[PDB]
């Protein structure tokens, strides 16, 4: 079957506030978001079919002045893409990154990204999602927030 | 022999193309036309077309100062522009603080909105104290308004001067 | 026949100045540069066979201060990888990454390097192209500038 | 048999100092490192079997202020992929990435990640090794601090 | 019939769980149970699972300020704390600074570890001139100790004034 | 039983290696031996060889100070050096601002090209009163050629100081 995923962030449902957030809105079915042959519900990729995925994201932030100052020009931008499962109530970091910033006031304009990427055994009900720091400096385009898996190989 | 618009060949055969808000679901066959199906939510084609999937309209993000003009629709794209005192920068995809005109320089008007300012040097009898990206030459005071006679004359850079005589 | 290619930049063909081009000079077939089922011509990526690729990039920017002061020493570095088609006059982003940067003119050198990665949907004929916003700051090392793709599966 | 790796970095035994060395510890067997049909010895994954791999990288820096001042606040954090053999003596680099970066005493911790990723034909007893600026400031993180590989398609 | 917790089912028959510090190697076939077996070095599981493989204990980084609590084993995780003058944060997932209570405010007492100062204004006959995150309101100087009189008397934020008489 | 050099083994058989300047197109097959054909433009191989494809010369960029000493060609490597007042460091991999000397220091000549500064107290008689990667020690001004007397001796941070009698 060979199964894959590539979803873009859900401009119509990102999350306010600058605490670290799990992010459980994304399209699936328009632009270039697609799935075939796994799930997305209740905020997570769900596994369909057992085996090597390589899975990625790419997650940008951006900050106009028009949005009024910074609660602290002292960023640290992160992304975190964890796996958990419908049976344990836990989750674990899969793969990690971003960087420690700092956005002056000076400036009227502000970007970055982080694009991580891997390759993860993945069994049938195992869920994958993303966290971030800043969910309030997301940039809403398709080409900018994404993240996905495709299937490599069986298990054997 | 296709008409280069509105028409495609495939098959060795003639098949038409879709029309705007609708995409190419599958290709003509040998025993039927070309299956259109309108574009998704949110989604839309602007021209007779054979594509795969209709675009997503782009987001006009207030985070990056921008505001639809033009919300478009299945047929149409969506038009962003910069907010008041930005223009659009091709080269950042930014919103970019709008240019100051110096003092003894002012804003042309009517200002255009997603444009950045041009400015233009004061005209004799009017002057400009101020670096500003919005304010426009403002005219010399005139001295009997406040019950004074003109002490000197001002420049395009400063006002006249006006003084109480005896 | 499972296509691919990865190409690196063209250090014999950089374009100079400071406004974001369109990339139309890579290597596709020296060093790590290599094409096999896909075409490179006109400054483009073409797909020569339908299929669900993997699509990646990294872009390196730098300079030295030999090369004299910069135009601004505030620099928004970006790479946006875009598809159009021999069809169509319009093209359209699938991914995109950078970062706002301050360089002073205190240091000697300066580098970034921006990385993007997806997974697309992909049809004969359509052209994969490289747009980057500070074309004279771009590294010519073939191990710091390139983009490829190659195919993971069919379209079914 | 479709060989892959994935490698993550070895907490127990991260070189200090501030010269740029090469990375020769790495977990296989723990965790998310994962290894088949490809072998990690001296300090190196070997390749097995040839075919077209595709190969990443994700570096993680960090520094806290209990560690104390640094050497200088003016960093260039690199990560280089590079390939040897058994064979040749020397070693050809596939892949770069980083950035200059400016970690000011003032806050008390910085953070900063990079990614590489690329397709490379490989072939039996090729080695890859990765190499990075600054030692002591690597994250030991298993999902901070990794590199692999995974066969796509034979050479034919 | 299986019970929630502790068994399994598959291929229509009850399995055992694998119990905390073993994972699940194989499931069980039509001829036999379960195969579990120990957790690798570094590695655990703490409840009564089914899982392909076990989790790699955290670094407790030095790097980061932190230092381990727990050491964990196999049947239980690691367990890291910040190094003092510091607290674990879920934000930056990092070792913050400790806030520091102005003048006027002392620290809490006792200090908790890893986690961040709480401020309380000085009560009277207290007094703090300081910012800091460890330092409690200390007491005014009594005069008498110093063979001297009480001139003017402190507040929250400063100190009395001892004077010699004559 | 093959040498270990300019030959290989394959197939149970002895196998030529190709040359420098030229890669292994196939391995010896039962019916012929190796095929060997030259490298690329822009493409070197330097030793005895059995190699898929053939090395791109680095690029002597100079956006990072660098100039080519040694063009390379299909059998050698081209070479790299940073350009005047830089120095190679290996690890930047980037061309370093030269050390400057001190007052009381001067730079040792002669000066090498892609290699740091090294710095030298200046000799008696000698001085320095700058920092600079270039400059070597200076002699003290001799009064007799400004037509003046030595009033005090200079230091190896300072100049002599000439003065005229009467
Ligand atoms: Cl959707
Ligand atoms: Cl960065
Ligand atoms: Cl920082
Ligand atoms: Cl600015
Ligand atoms: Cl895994
Ligand atoms: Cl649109
Ligand atoms: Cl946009
Ligand atoms: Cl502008
Ligand atoms: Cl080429
Ligand atoms: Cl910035
Ligand atoms: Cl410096
Ligand atoms: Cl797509
Ligand atoms: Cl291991
Ligand atoms: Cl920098
Ligand atoms: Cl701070
Ligand atoms: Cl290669
Ligand atoms: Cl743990
Ligand atoms: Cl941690
Ligand atoms: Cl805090
Ligand atoms: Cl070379
Ligand atoms: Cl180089
Ligand atoms: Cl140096
Ligand atoms: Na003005
Ligand atoms: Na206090
Ligand atoms: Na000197």
């Amino acid at each position: 079957a060979q199964p894959f995923a590539h979803l873009t962030i859900n401009a119509t449902d990102i999350p306010s506030g600058s605490h670290k957030v799990s992010l459980s809105s994304w399209y699936h079915d328009r632009g270039w978001a697609k799935i075939s042959n796994m799930t997305f519900s209740n905020g997570k990729l769900i596994v369909n079919q057992d085996g090597f995925y390589y899975l990625y994201a790419n997650i940008c932030f951006r900050h106009h002045e028009t949005s009024g100052d910074l609660a602290t020009e002292y960023l640290q931008l992160m992304v975190y893409v964890t796996k958990t499962s419908i049976k344990i109530p836990s989750s674990h970091t899969l793969m990690k990154g971003g960087s420690t910033k700092y956005w002056s006031g000076n400036s009227e304009f502000h970007f970055y990204s982080i694009n991580v990427g891997g390759f993860f055994k993945l069994r049938s009900g195992e869920e994958i999602s993303i966290e971030v720091s800043n969910p309030s400096l997301l940039d809403p385009d398709q080409d900018a927030t994404y993240f996905g898996a495709f299937k490599v190989r069986d298990i054997d | 022999p296709c008409t280069q618009e509105r028409h495609y060949e495939h098959l060795g055969r003639c098949c038409s193309r879709c029309e705007p808000g609708k995409y190419l679901s599958s290709k003509c066959t040998p025993t039927s036309d070309s299956v259109c199906l309108p574009c998704g939510p949110d989604e839309y084609l602007d021209t007779w077309n054979e594509e795969d999937k209709c675009l997503l309209h782009k987001v006009c993000d207030a985070g990056k100062a921008l505001v639809a003009v033009d919300p478009g629709n299945h047929t149409a794209p969506r038009r962003c522009a910069c907010t008041a005192g930005y223009h659009w920068n091709s080269d950042c995809e930014c919103c970019r603080r709008n240019t100051e005109c110096a003092p003894g320089f002012g804003a042309q008007h009517p200002l255009q909105l997603n444009k950045d300012t041009v400015c233009t040097p004061c005209l004799l009898g009017f002057f400009s104290d101020v670096f500003s990206s919005t304010d426009k030459c403002k005219p010399w005071t005139n001295c009997t308004l406040l019950g004074k006679l003109e002490a000197h004359q001002g420049t395009t850079e400063s006002d006249v001067v006006c003084s109480s005589s005896m």
